């Protein structure tokens, strides 16, 4: 997200999204993007432990 | 020439797979149709790996 | 499909009925409330949608000749006569979510119209396609 | 006896086939009311003297040689011959993959010569419908290439014998949307 | 019977407060809040009926 | 005859699985992600098409509380005109579609004795393709121009590269492509199981009116969605490049008007038959008496099947560019098949034992809402009665009694009835009578005035009008209907999450008491595998001569009018 | 039997023994407060525009909500109803199918007539 946002002016243009709202995707990104990483990834590995053990 | 994984067949009056009939109602196996599963844990070859941690 | 292969003559004739009818009726007659003339969107289509009860149809039939009687298709069938083997299910695959995922990249590459996303797209459902089918054959890893 | 049925996969790819005809219900729906209105006003004939029916004619032998050795292909999978299979399906995608840069080529010389999409009516009707095509015998030659490493790596059974079946059925179906196709506007005009 | 009737009532107040607030503000963004009040009110009604409609004919006991 | 096995000592019973309450972390994510069971698939259809309900619904409030009062409150003209462009779209192709196909996956297996479906991991693409539809079509949203704003019709020249530019109007076309590549994805494995993975004798007049609905359906879908990609990569090539195809000079508009009419009323009973089947499983098992007239079912299905397709340009009376005689009279024709299998509902309710549980409250509350939109919809038939009601708000209200009648009805009736079957788990009846009530009310009041208004003068995509019209008591009282009809959802939401972890557990294979379909044999939930144990099949209804053997005989005897005289025939070799 | 490692049981999290598995549930909410902090306090920039602050206090709201049923952990109960032809917790069903297929239980006593409305004679039954 911070290497996203640190090019986001040819983010913005290239696909037709306002640069004032990919600033704000960046900063509300880097609170709620982290958390919803952490809860997929954990119940995708206790997942893949399930079927392993099937 | 006919392969040897080829599904032992008489070839007179009966076919195993054509354009549009064949034996099985659903696809066919993709491990030979004549094989009989389940086999002995001894032919899988499978070496259940013995790990002690610490 | 003793009777799934006779039910589409149905459809087939009713349709061909219509497009013939259509065709005719449309280059001949002057109502006032439109004009003379071949309508080219409703008759072609309308023949070729036909043609797809047709094709289905006929194959169907062709098929149904050389099956003998299914215990389904048996109206005093006991449950013991399927007793055998379904063939084979595939229990479960990742390649379906992939492949969807590798139309969307495609789509989008198609909705900005950037030739690199479009060329990406499209190497990235071969890619996922091959995948698929490719999937119970990928052999034992030899070292 | 075991009872035979019909092949569940085939059945699949026939009703596959079906809807995909439909696909060109519209492109064929498009060409024809362009054709219409083209002629009307006399405009048609111009556009059609860009075509050059004695190339087009060439790459469709080219195509119906491609469905036969195809057939041919199958027809050594029914009896297990994996080398058969190999060798017909192989001539396929060497005269599959000469149709479509002889059509390529068609475009090329076409464009150096009046005919583009951003040109004219007939211009967009006759890309549209060849260009989609094109792109279906590009996906047939895919479809070929990856039944060939995949009976490369798999025991060819009937499941393999399968998988070839139902490609052909594709191949014939995209070369027969040909032959309806260049009678369409090679013939017909 | 219980729970039908105070429902009703609660729900038909709260009708009447949006339907007499609706008049103050004409044509306000305040009408479509107002708007938002009737429906609420209604809704309460309708439940209040749902309710009393249930008891009269349940297919559910009690264990 | 019948072999009767010999009584083995030991035969306990099956391992009864248990309900979906209790699920331990990690059980569901990855499994997801893979799966390729229809049951699994089927629920996670239903959810999303749900997800894309409400959400889609929301857009209806925001256009519905504009139209309150005179005057742009808060909306303008642009973000008014992509709301219900992207309303009409989410709702008809992000949840009616959808939502077909989620009571095909789950029941057609299970009620034709199927282990799986035909090709297991297609339908799981089907899934994943149309999913991915919906989010690039709403990605519109996240543009500063906006989503589409055309309609759901995308009329040319208005949708050209000339008119309506930008970056939602691409992604509307390509997202309604590729939802319904899902769509025939689909279609494609409903009609090769019917085929193929069929249950020893039964034969295809014992399957249950709702596979023969989906058969019907997945033969007509098959020739609709590709003729609309056709079109839509038509439009894209016309935009993207610079094609000539939809010029106004040459056909263009009337072109694309044909092309999609021509897939936009079959789509319209892709809608329609389904939801008609799952009514007619609702009303035999809740009246104790069997589907009348069976047979006549399958013919007036059959019949709408192929009369669907002669009939497009009756949604084009007013362009002066169509045969009126020929489209007109066609479209009457549909009405008797319809008028057929609405009669057959009566003659099974008729003289029956009625218990009115939550599945038989919502049916019934559907054919008193579908009977009046069809009933305004022969009116529209008639080009002189057409030509005042075209492209208006009587056309709204018609539209709405239809669809709201068929894919709303019966699709949560369809949820009442199988939540049992599908979970293993009951749904509370009190919540469930309380959401009927709630948006039946709630849709009546919001939708039946609105044929008033249309016949008065006020056409359909308008966001705003004048306060010298006359048209504003009557959208005040649609608007607080609709904001009613909206809170509707609130039990139904309440309902499913509480019942579906706390729900009462189902102990009998067939909590409904007299259901007759091959799903009715089995857990609840099926085994994985739909099948711990196969009856015999016998007539159209296995699961009820299995459950109640005393009455075999009485259901042979008295199921026709009379001169039933084989009773007392000889016996054959 | 299953096995607890460090708080974490086996039951719920397989290889609970060879690796970090499971956060204190307090660490959840430190992060969850923090971020709430954070996200009030963008609110304090130099921005005119009052879209991004809807956005703010909404996704606040949705992480306050969050974080307060994963503080309070609300539970409810088993409804325990009985529905129309639903049997009670604590029925057993019998194998529909078995006793149809051998005439014992469920259709264990068929009338002759019924015997033969089946297509099966009385007599061959004994
Ligand atoms: C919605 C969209 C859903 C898309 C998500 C699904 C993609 C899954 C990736 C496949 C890799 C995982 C795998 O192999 O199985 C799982 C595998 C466990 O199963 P396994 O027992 O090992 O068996 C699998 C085989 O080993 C595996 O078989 P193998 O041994 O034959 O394969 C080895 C290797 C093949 O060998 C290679 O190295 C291939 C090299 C790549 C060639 C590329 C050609 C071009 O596989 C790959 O690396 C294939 C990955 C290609 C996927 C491409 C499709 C991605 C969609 C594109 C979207 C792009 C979006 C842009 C982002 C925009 C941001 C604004 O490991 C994992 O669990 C990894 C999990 C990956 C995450 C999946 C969960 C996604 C949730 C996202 C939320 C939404
Ligand atoms: C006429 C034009 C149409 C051509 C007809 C194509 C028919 C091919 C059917 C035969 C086939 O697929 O063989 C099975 C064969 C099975 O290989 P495998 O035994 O599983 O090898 C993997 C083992 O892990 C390790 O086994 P390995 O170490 O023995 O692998 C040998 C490796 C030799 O190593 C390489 O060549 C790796 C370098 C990649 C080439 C990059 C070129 C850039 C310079 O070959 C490859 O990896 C395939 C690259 C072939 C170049 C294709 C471009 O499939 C392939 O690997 C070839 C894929 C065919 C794709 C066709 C693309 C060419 C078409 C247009 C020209
Ligand atoms: C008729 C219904 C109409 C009314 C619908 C609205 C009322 C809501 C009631 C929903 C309900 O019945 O319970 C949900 C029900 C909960 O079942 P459960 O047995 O209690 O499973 C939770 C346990 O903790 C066991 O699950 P777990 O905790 O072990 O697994 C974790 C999982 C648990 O959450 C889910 O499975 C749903 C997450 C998908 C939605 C969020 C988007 C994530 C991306 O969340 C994930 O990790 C998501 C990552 C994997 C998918 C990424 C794609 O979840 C589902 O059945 C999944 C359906 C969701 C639709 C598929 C969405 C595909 C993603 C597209 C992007
Ligand atoms: C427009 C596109 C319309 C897409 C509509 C959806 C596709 C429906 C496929 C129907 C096939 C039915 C079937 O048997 O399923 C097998 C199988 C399902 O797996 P399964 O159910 O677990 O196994 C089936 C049996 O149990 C076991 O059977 P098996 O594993 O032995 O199957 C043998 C397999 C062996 O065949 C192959 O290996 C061929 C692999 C495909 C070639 C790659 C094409 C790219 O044969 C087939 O795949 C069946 C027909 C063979 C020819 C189909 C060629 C389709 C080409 C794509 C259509 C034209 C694209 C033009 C548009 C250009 C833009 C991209 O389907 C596939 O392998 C997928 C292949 C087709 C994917 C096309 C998606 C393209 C979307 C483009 C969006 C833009
Ligand atoms: C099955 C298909 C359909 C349903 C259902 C449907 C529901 C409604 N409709 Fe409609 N509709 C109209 C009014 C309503 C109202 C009041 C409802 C009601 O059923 C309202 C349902 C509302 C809900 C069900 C909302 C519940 C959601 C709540 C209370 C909060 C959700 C909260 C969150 C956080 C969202 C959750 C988000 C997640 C991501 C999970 C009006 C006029 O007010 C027009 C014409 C506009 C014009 O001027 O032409 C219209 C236009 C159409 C058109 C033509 C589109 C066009 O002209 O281009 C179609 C095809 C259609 C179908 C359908 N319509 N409708
Ligand atoms: C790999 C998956 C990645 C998926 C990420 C997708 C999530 C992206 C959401 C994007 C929402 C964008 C909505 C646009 C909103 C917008 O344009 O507003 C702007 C301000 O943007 C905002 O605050 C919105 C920022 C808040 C978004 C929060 C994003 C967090 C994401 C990461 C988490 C949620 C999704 C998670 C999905 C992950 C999947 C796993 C579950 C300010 O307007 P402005 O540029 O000033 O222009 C106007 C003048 O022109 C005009 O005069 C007018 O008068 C002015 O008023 C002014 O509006
Ligand atoms: C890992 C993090 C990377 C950091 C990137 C930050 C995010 C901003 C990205 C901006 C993307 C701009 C895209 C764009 O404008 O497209 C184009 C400009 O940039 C590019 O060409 C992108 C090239 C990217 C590599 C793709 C190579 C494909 C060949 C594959 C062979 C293996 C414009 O479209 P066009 O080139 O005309 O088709
Ligand atoms: C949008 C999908 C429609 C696909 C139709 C296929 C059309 C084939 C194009 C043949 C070239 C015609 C000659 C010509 O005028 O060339 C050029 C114009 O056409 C093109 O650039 C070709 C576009 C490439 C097609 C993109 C493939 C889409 C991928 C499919 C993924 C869905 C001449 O350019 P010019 O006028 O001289 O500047
Ligand atoms: C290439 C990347 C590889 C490196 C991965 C990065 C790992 C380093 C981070 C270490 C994390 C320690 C986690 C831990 O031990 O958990 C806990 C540490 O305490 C915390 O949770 C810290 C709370 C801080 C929250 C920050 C909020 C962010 C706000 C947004 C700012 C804009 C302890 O775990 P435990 O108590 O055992 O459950
Ligand atoms: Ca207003
Ligand atoms: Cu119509």
């Amino acid at each position: 997200l911070l290497t996203v946002s640190g090019g986001n002016d040819v983010y913005a243009m290239q696909f037709h999204v306002s640069l004032n709202a990919m600033t704000w995707i960046g900063r509300i990104g880097l609170i709620v993007g982290p958390a919803i990483a952490y809860f997929i990834t954990y119940r995708l590995c206790i997942g893949l432990q399930r079927s392993d053990r099937e | 020439f006919v392969d040897p994984a080829w599904p032992e067949h008489n070839p007179a009056d009966g076919h195993v797979v054509t354009e549009l009939i064949s034996k099985v109602a659903g696809a066919s196996s993709p491990w030979g149709d004549d094989k009989e599963f389940p086999v002995s844990a001894e032919e899988t070859g499978y070496v259940h790996p013995y790990t002690r941690i610490n | 499909m003793k009777s799934s292969a006779k039910l589409m003559y149905g459809p087939t004739v009713f349709m061909a009925a219509m497009a013939v009818i259509y065709i005719f009726a449309t280059m001949h007659v002057s109502d006032g409330g439109s004009v003379k003339g071949v309508e080219w969107v409703g008759s072609v289509a309308l023949v070729l949608s036909a043609g797809l009860t047709l094709m289905l149809g006929v194959y169907l039939h062709f098929t149904e000749v050389r099956v003998d009687v299914l215990p389904e298709d048996w109206e005093e069938a006991e449950v013991a006569d399927k007793a055998g083997t379904l063939g084979f299910f595939s229990p479960s695959s990742i390649w379906p979510a992939a492949m969807s995922g590798a139309v969307g990249f495609l789509a989008f590459g198609v909705v900005y119209f950037h030739y690199w996303m479009i060329a990406v797209g499209l190497m990235l459902l071969i890619f996922t396609i091959t995948k698929l089918n490719l999937q119970y054959g990928v052999p034992k890893e030899k070292h | 006896a075991a009872l035979n049925r019909p092949n569940m996969v085939s059945v699949g790819t026939i009703v596959f086939l079906s809807q995909e005809l439909m696909f060109f219900a519209g492109l064929f729906a498009m060409y024809f009311v362009s054709r219409a209105n083209g002629l009307a006003n006399g405009s048609w004939g111009e556009q059609t003297d860009h075509l050059n029916v004695p190339y087009a004619l060439l790459i469709t032998v080219i195509l119906v040689s491609s469905s036969v050795t195809c057939q041919f292909g199958v027809f050594a999978a029914e009896r297990g011959d994996v080398y058969g299979l190999r060798k017909w399906f192989l001539v396929t995608i060497i005269l599959g993959s000469i149709f479509v840069i002889g059509q390529g080529y068609e475009y090329i010389t076409l464009v150096g010569h009046g005919l583009t999409i951003q040109s004219s009516v007939y211009g967009s009707a006759f890309f549209i419908t060849t260009g989609f095509h094109a792109l279906h015998v590009i996906a047939g030659v895919m479809a070929f290439v990856v039944v060939l490493m995949r009976i490369h790596k798999s025991k060819f059974t009937p499941a393999q014998a399968t998988a070839a079946m139902v490609v052909s059925y594709y191949w014939h179906f995209v070369d027969v949307v040909w032959i309806g196709l260049f009678i369409t506007i090679y013939f017909i005009q | 019977m219980g729970k039908s009737f105070a429902l009703l009532v609660l729900g038909a107040i709260i009708l009447a407060g949006g339907v007499w607030y609706t008049i103050e503000v004409g044509y306000s963004v305040m009408a479509i809040v107002a708007a938002l009040i009737m429906a609420a009110g209604g809704g309460i009604i309708t439940w209040g009926l749902a309710v009393a409609a249930d008891v009269n004919s349940p297919t559910s006991h009690k264990i | 005859m019948t072999a009767v096995a010999p009584r083995v000592d030991g035969h306990v019973a099956p391992q009864r699985p248990e309900p979906t309450g209790h699920a331990r972390k990690g059980s569901k994510a990855w499994l997801m992600m893979t799966t390729t069971d229809h049951k699994q698939l089927g629920i996670m259809y239903i959810i999303m098409s749900f997800s894309f309900f409400f959400l889609g619904g929301l857009m209806a409030l925001l256009i519905r509380a504009e139209l309150f009062t005179p005057g742009l409150q808060f909306l303008s003209n642009e973000q008014f005109n992509q709301l219900f462009t992207m309303h009409g779209t989410v709702m008809l192709l992000l949840y009616g579609t959808p939502i077909v196909w989620g009571f095909a996956n789950y029941v057609l297996p299970l009620q034709i004795g199927a282990p799986d479906v035909a090709f297991p991991r297609l339908n799981a693409f089907g899934f994943w393709i149309t999913t991915v539809g919906g989010v690039a079509m709403l990605t519109g949203f996240l543009t500063p121009g906006g989503a589409a704003d055309f309609g759901w019709t995308m009329y040319s020249p208005l949708s050209d590269a000339i008119h309506s530019p930008g970056l939602g109007s691409d992604m509307w076309i390509v997202g309604v492509g590729a939802t319904g590549i899902g769509s025939v994805a689909s279609a494609i494995n409903m009609l090769t199981t019917i085929l193929c993975l069929r249950a020893p004798g039964m034969t295809m007049f014992r399957m249950p009116i709702f596979t023969w609905n989906i058969f019907v359906v997945s033969v007509l879908a098959l020739l609709i969605f590709p003729l609309l990609l056709a079109a839509a990569l038509g439009v894209l090539y016309d935009r993207k490049l610079g094609g000539h195809l939809y010029d106004p000079a040459n056909g263009g508009s009337l072109l694309w008007q044909h092309l999609f009419w021509f897939f936009g009323h079959p789509e319209v009973y892709v809608l329609a038959l389904p939801f008609f089947g799952i009514v007619s499983e609702i009303i035999p098992v809740f009246s104790r008496k069997p589907m009348f007239g069976y047979v006549g079912l399958i013919f007036a299905t059959l019949s709408i099947g192929a009369l669907s397709m002669a009939v497009w340009a009756h949604h084009m009376f007013v362009t002066g560019a169509v045969l009126l005689p020929f489209f007109s009279f066609m479209t009457f024709l549909i009405s008797v098949p319809t008028g057929v299998k609405f009669f057959n509902w009566v003659g099974t309710m008729w003289k029956g034992h009625i218990t009115w549980e939550t599945p038989m409250i919502w049916s019934v509350g559907f054919m008193a809402t579908f009977l009046f939109g069809g009933l305004t919809g022969i009116m529209l038939a008639s080009p002189p009665l057409d030509f005042h009601l075209a492209d208006s708000y009587f056309l709204i209200a018609h539209f709405h009694y239809t669809l709201f009648g068929t894919v709303v009805f019966a699709s949560c009736a369809g949820v009442y009835f199988w939540f049992p079957k599908m979970t293993g788990r009951m749904m509370d009846e009190r919540l469930g009578k309380i959401h009927f009530w709630l948006t039946f009310v709630g849709f009546h009041g919001t939708f039946l005035i609105q044929h008033w208004v249309g016949n008065m003068g006020m056409p359909r995509r308008y966001a705003d009008y004048l306060d010298s019209d006359g048209f504003t008591i009557y959208n005040q009282i649609s608007t607080v209907f609709s904001f009613l009809l909206g809170l509707s959802v609130i039990p139904f939401i309440w309902n499913v999450f509480k019942s579906w972890r706390y729900g009462e557990l189902v102990t009998v294979d067939d909590p409904w008491g007299y259901g007759n379909s091959l799903e009715w044999a089995t857990s609840c939930p099926p085994p994985r595998h739909n099948f711990a144990s196969l009856p015999r099949i016998r007539s159209e209804r296995p699961a009820f001569e299995l459950h109640y053997p005393h009455m075999i005989e009485r259901m042979r005897a008295e199921a026709h009018t009379g001169h039933h005289d084989d009773i007392n025939a000889p016996e054959l070799g | 039997e299953p096995e607890i490692y460090r708080g974490v049981s086996t039951l719920d999290e397989p290889s609970a023994a060879w690796g970090w598995h499971g956060l204190k549930r307090n660490t959840i909410q430190l992060a969850g407060w923090i971020s709430v902090l954070f996200m009030l306090g963008y609110n304090f920039g130099n921005h005119k525009g009052h879209v991004e602050t809807i956005w703010l206090l909404v996704i606040t709201a949705l992480l306050v909500i969050g974080l307060l049923i994963h503080l309070f952990e609300p539970k409810l109960s088993q409804v325990r109803t009985i529905t129309s032809r639903n049997k009670p917790v604590g029925h057993v069903e019998p194998d529909w199918t078995y006793d149809q297929a051998t005439l014992t239980g469920t259709w264990g006593n068929l009338t002759d007539s019924q015997l033969r409305s089946v297509n099966i004679e009385p007599s061959r039954v004994a």
